[PDB]
Order: C-alpha cells, then structure tokens, then sequence
C-alpha cells in the first residue's frame, strides 16, 4: 500500500485513450463433471506449472544458430498449463491468444470448476494494447486446446487469499468464431464437460472484435451451440490457484 | 482378464486449425474405432496430445514422415 509514484498511461493502471486501439483478453470456461465412482476429491487449486515451447522467457528459441531453409516460425510458439486440481488434470495450450494471467478454480459438489482468463487494465498486472488489424488477426488464428484426465495428488490445495481477476469480459452470445482446437477426455473420469470462450475489449465491447464459441458434453453427447454462458458456473465461487 | 463392460471411449470432436511445424511434433497415435468418426492425433513438446483432421493431406505427409524416422 505504501508508496503513490505512478503514472496513468500504463495499460496496467487504466484502458488507453487510443480510439483504433483496444487490449483484447481471452476468458475460457469449464464445468467439469465427475463420474458417480469417481472417488471424492474437492482439493482444487493443487497446482498450477506454466510452460512454452521456444518462447520460454528470455530470448533463445531453441537457440538454432545455424541457418540453411528453415522458417517454420513466423508465428509464435504455444503455452500450456497443467491445471491440477479437483482429482483431475487439465491441460491447456493455446496460440496466438491474449496472455493469461489470471487461474482460479472451486468445487462443488461431484462438479469442479476453472476459470482461466486475462486481467482488465486497472488490475495490478499488464495489459497489452493493440490495435483492430492486429486484434482481428487473432481472433482467427487464436487456439485453445484443452486434454483432461484423472489425477489422483490427495496434496493439499494452494489458494490465495486475493479476489479473482476478472477480464471484465462477459460470455453472452455473439458472433461464433471455431477457436476450441482439439478436445481429448478420458470419460473414465469426467461424465460432463462444458466448454465456452470469448476473446473481446477487456474495456469495452466493440462487437466486431467479440465472439466466442463453446460445445456441449454429456455421457458422449457432443453438440455446437451458441448460448448465454453468463451464469454457466457461479464466478463468485472461484479461488486464485496462484 | 474379463474385459470390462463398456468402457467409455476418447475419440477426437474437433481438430486444430493451425498445423504445428514438425519441430514441436515428436511423436503421435490415433483414436479409436468405437467411433464413426475417427482421426490422428498428434504429440509435441509443450503440450500433450492434438487431434488433427486427416482430410489435410499435411497431415497424412506429417505421418507418413513419422512412419520412416
């Protein structure tokens, strides 16, 4: 709390005065429903490790000092997290898709949920801003991927007393965009699995740049179908996994 | 070994748009056949596993590669 120096342009402490500029976030939702003869398990939030391939952190990129042909690049490498929690594992993975920086998850009844998202300006983290030809450019090319599984890790949970940032991004209905990529479960622990995205103005609404997508899983029922997935899970329930 | 009854099933429902470069693909499997409507699924590196249309005749080269090496 100490201290006040603190300018006010940085996207972290308010949205941009850029009229062609908007910092666009991306804000995936998950309802996962357990098996009745899966054991109990509401340890949520176990663990969390985030990973990218080449991307890293620094600068190396696999560090291939030795040209010939090769430009597979261009576009940049993928990140994952390996969302313990809940008895089960989800696995993430997407590419070219806003920064996520905020994981929360909760439990409740033979259900557990997870949140994963990016934060709105005026939060306390970054918030890149860009502009509509970029932001469009995303949009089509952004990717989830998504692979649960059955985890068994009876180790405590690790939380954070620190609310959920949210994307301020709500998930009502508008234009359908095919961004969930490949969905891989193993029902041997996971009856139910709902899905729902929207990448959009984490500031303001700005339609052209907001869609969203999301199936339905049921005992193997799959089906597309756009609808309100503004209360599909109980966001006041949902803790930081930090 | 009784089999069991009828074990539920991991058969892929939507595919990658984007084919990720050989560089972050090592390895792969397929699905199943309890579904009529199968494919090949892909590994990496970051990952873990990500099914892929085969319609794409990229697809049946990045498999045909893995088939040799």
């Amino acid at each position: 709390m100490p201290a006040s120096l603190q300018q006010s342009s940085s996207s972290s402490s308010s949205c941009t005065e850029e009229e062609n500029k908007h910092h666009m976030g991306i804000d995936v939702i998950i309802k996962v429903t357990k098996q009745d003869q899966t054991p109990t398990n509401d340890k949520i939030c176990q663990s969390v490790t985030e990973i990218t391939e080449s991307e890293s952190d620094p600068d190396p990129e696999v560090e291939s000092e030795d040209d010939s042909t090769s430009v597979e690049d261009v576009d940049p490498p993928t990140t994952y997290y390996s969302i313990i929690g809940g008895g089960l594992r989800m696995n993430f993975g997407f590419t070219k898709c806003p920064q996520i920086k905020s994981i929360s998850e909760s439990a409740d009844g033979n259900t557990v949920n997870a949140r994963l998202s990016s934060v709105s300006p005026g939060q306390g983290k970054d918030s890149p801003a860009i502009t509509h030809e970029e932001a469009l450019a995303m949009i089509k090319d952004c990717e989830v991927s998504i692979d649960i599984r059955c985890s068994e890790e009876e180790k405590d949970s690790d939380i954070k007393t620190h609310p959920v940032l949210g994307s301020n991004i709500s998930h009502k209905k508008v234009s359908y965009e095919d961004i969930i990529g490949s969905t891989i479960v193993d029902t041997k622990c996971v009856k139910n699995l709902e899905f729902s995205v929207r990448i959009g103005d984490m500031c303001k609404e700005s339609s052209e740049l907001e869609v969203k997508d999301g199936f339905k899983y049921v005992d193997g029922s799959a089906s597309k179908g756009a609808t309100d997935d503004t209360s599909l899970i109980d966001s006041t329930k949902l803790k930081a996994c930090v | 070994a009784p089999m069991g009854s009828d074990p539920p099933t991991a058969c892929c429902f939507s595919y990658t748009a984007r084919k990720l470069p050989r560089n972050f693909v090592v390895d792969y499997y397929e699905t199943s056949s309890l579904c009529s409507q199968p494919a090949v699924v892909f590994q990496t590196a970051a990952s873990a596993q990500v099914c892929a249309d085969p319609s794409e005749s990229w697809v049946q080269e990045y498999v045909y590669d893995l088939e040799l090496n």
